[PDB]
């Protein structure tokens, strides 16, 4: 299976990835939880590029 | 390949992408559903892939599982374009 970095921050501390087709998205992070502006901004990049964010499970993490 | 019109990191620094990542959202598949706790860690081996480990916690089992793949660039290692193949 195809593992895309579509979008990344100059920091190397947030990753938007994507596999073969718009089924497959992640969202990455350095760390365990991240702030809502972080999130918003993911997400539209993800609405930009066709994805449909509605699908995304949010991961319980320690945080 | 990766989906038609989608952006991919074209001056990727392979080496600061390595070590440990936090999935903090996924679209669900088998293979993730019902894990919790979920990490990605990253190392560069000696052929110029990469070693991946995907861990989480499965709640069913009570028990920390991981899956372990092989990734290759399909071509610039500055582009972030990658196929992964588990074992």
């Amino acid at each position: 299976g195809g593992y895309n970095v579509i979008a990344l921050d100059r920091e190397y501390r947030h990753a938007l990835v994507c596999g073969p087709d718009r089924d497959y998205l992640w969202i990455l992070s350095r760390t365990p939880t991240i702030s809502d502006e972080v999130k918003q901004e993911m997400l539209a990049v993800a609405t930009r590029e066709g994805f449909d964010v509605s699908k995304f499970i949010w991961v319980q993490q320690p945080g | 390949t990766p989906p038609r019109g989608v952006t991919v990191v074209n001056n990727f620094d392979c080496k600061r992408y390595l070590g440990t990542w936090y999935e903090i959202a996924r679209f669900d598949h088998r293979f993730e559903r019902g894990l919790e706790k979920v990490t990605a860690t990253y190392s560069l081996r000696d052929d110029g892939g990469l070693n991946v480990i995907n861990k989480g916690y499965n709640p069913d089992r009570g028990m920390w599982q991981q899956s372990e793949g092989k990734a290759y660039f399909t071509g610039a290692p500055t582009r972030a374009a990658l196929k992964v193949s588990f074992f």
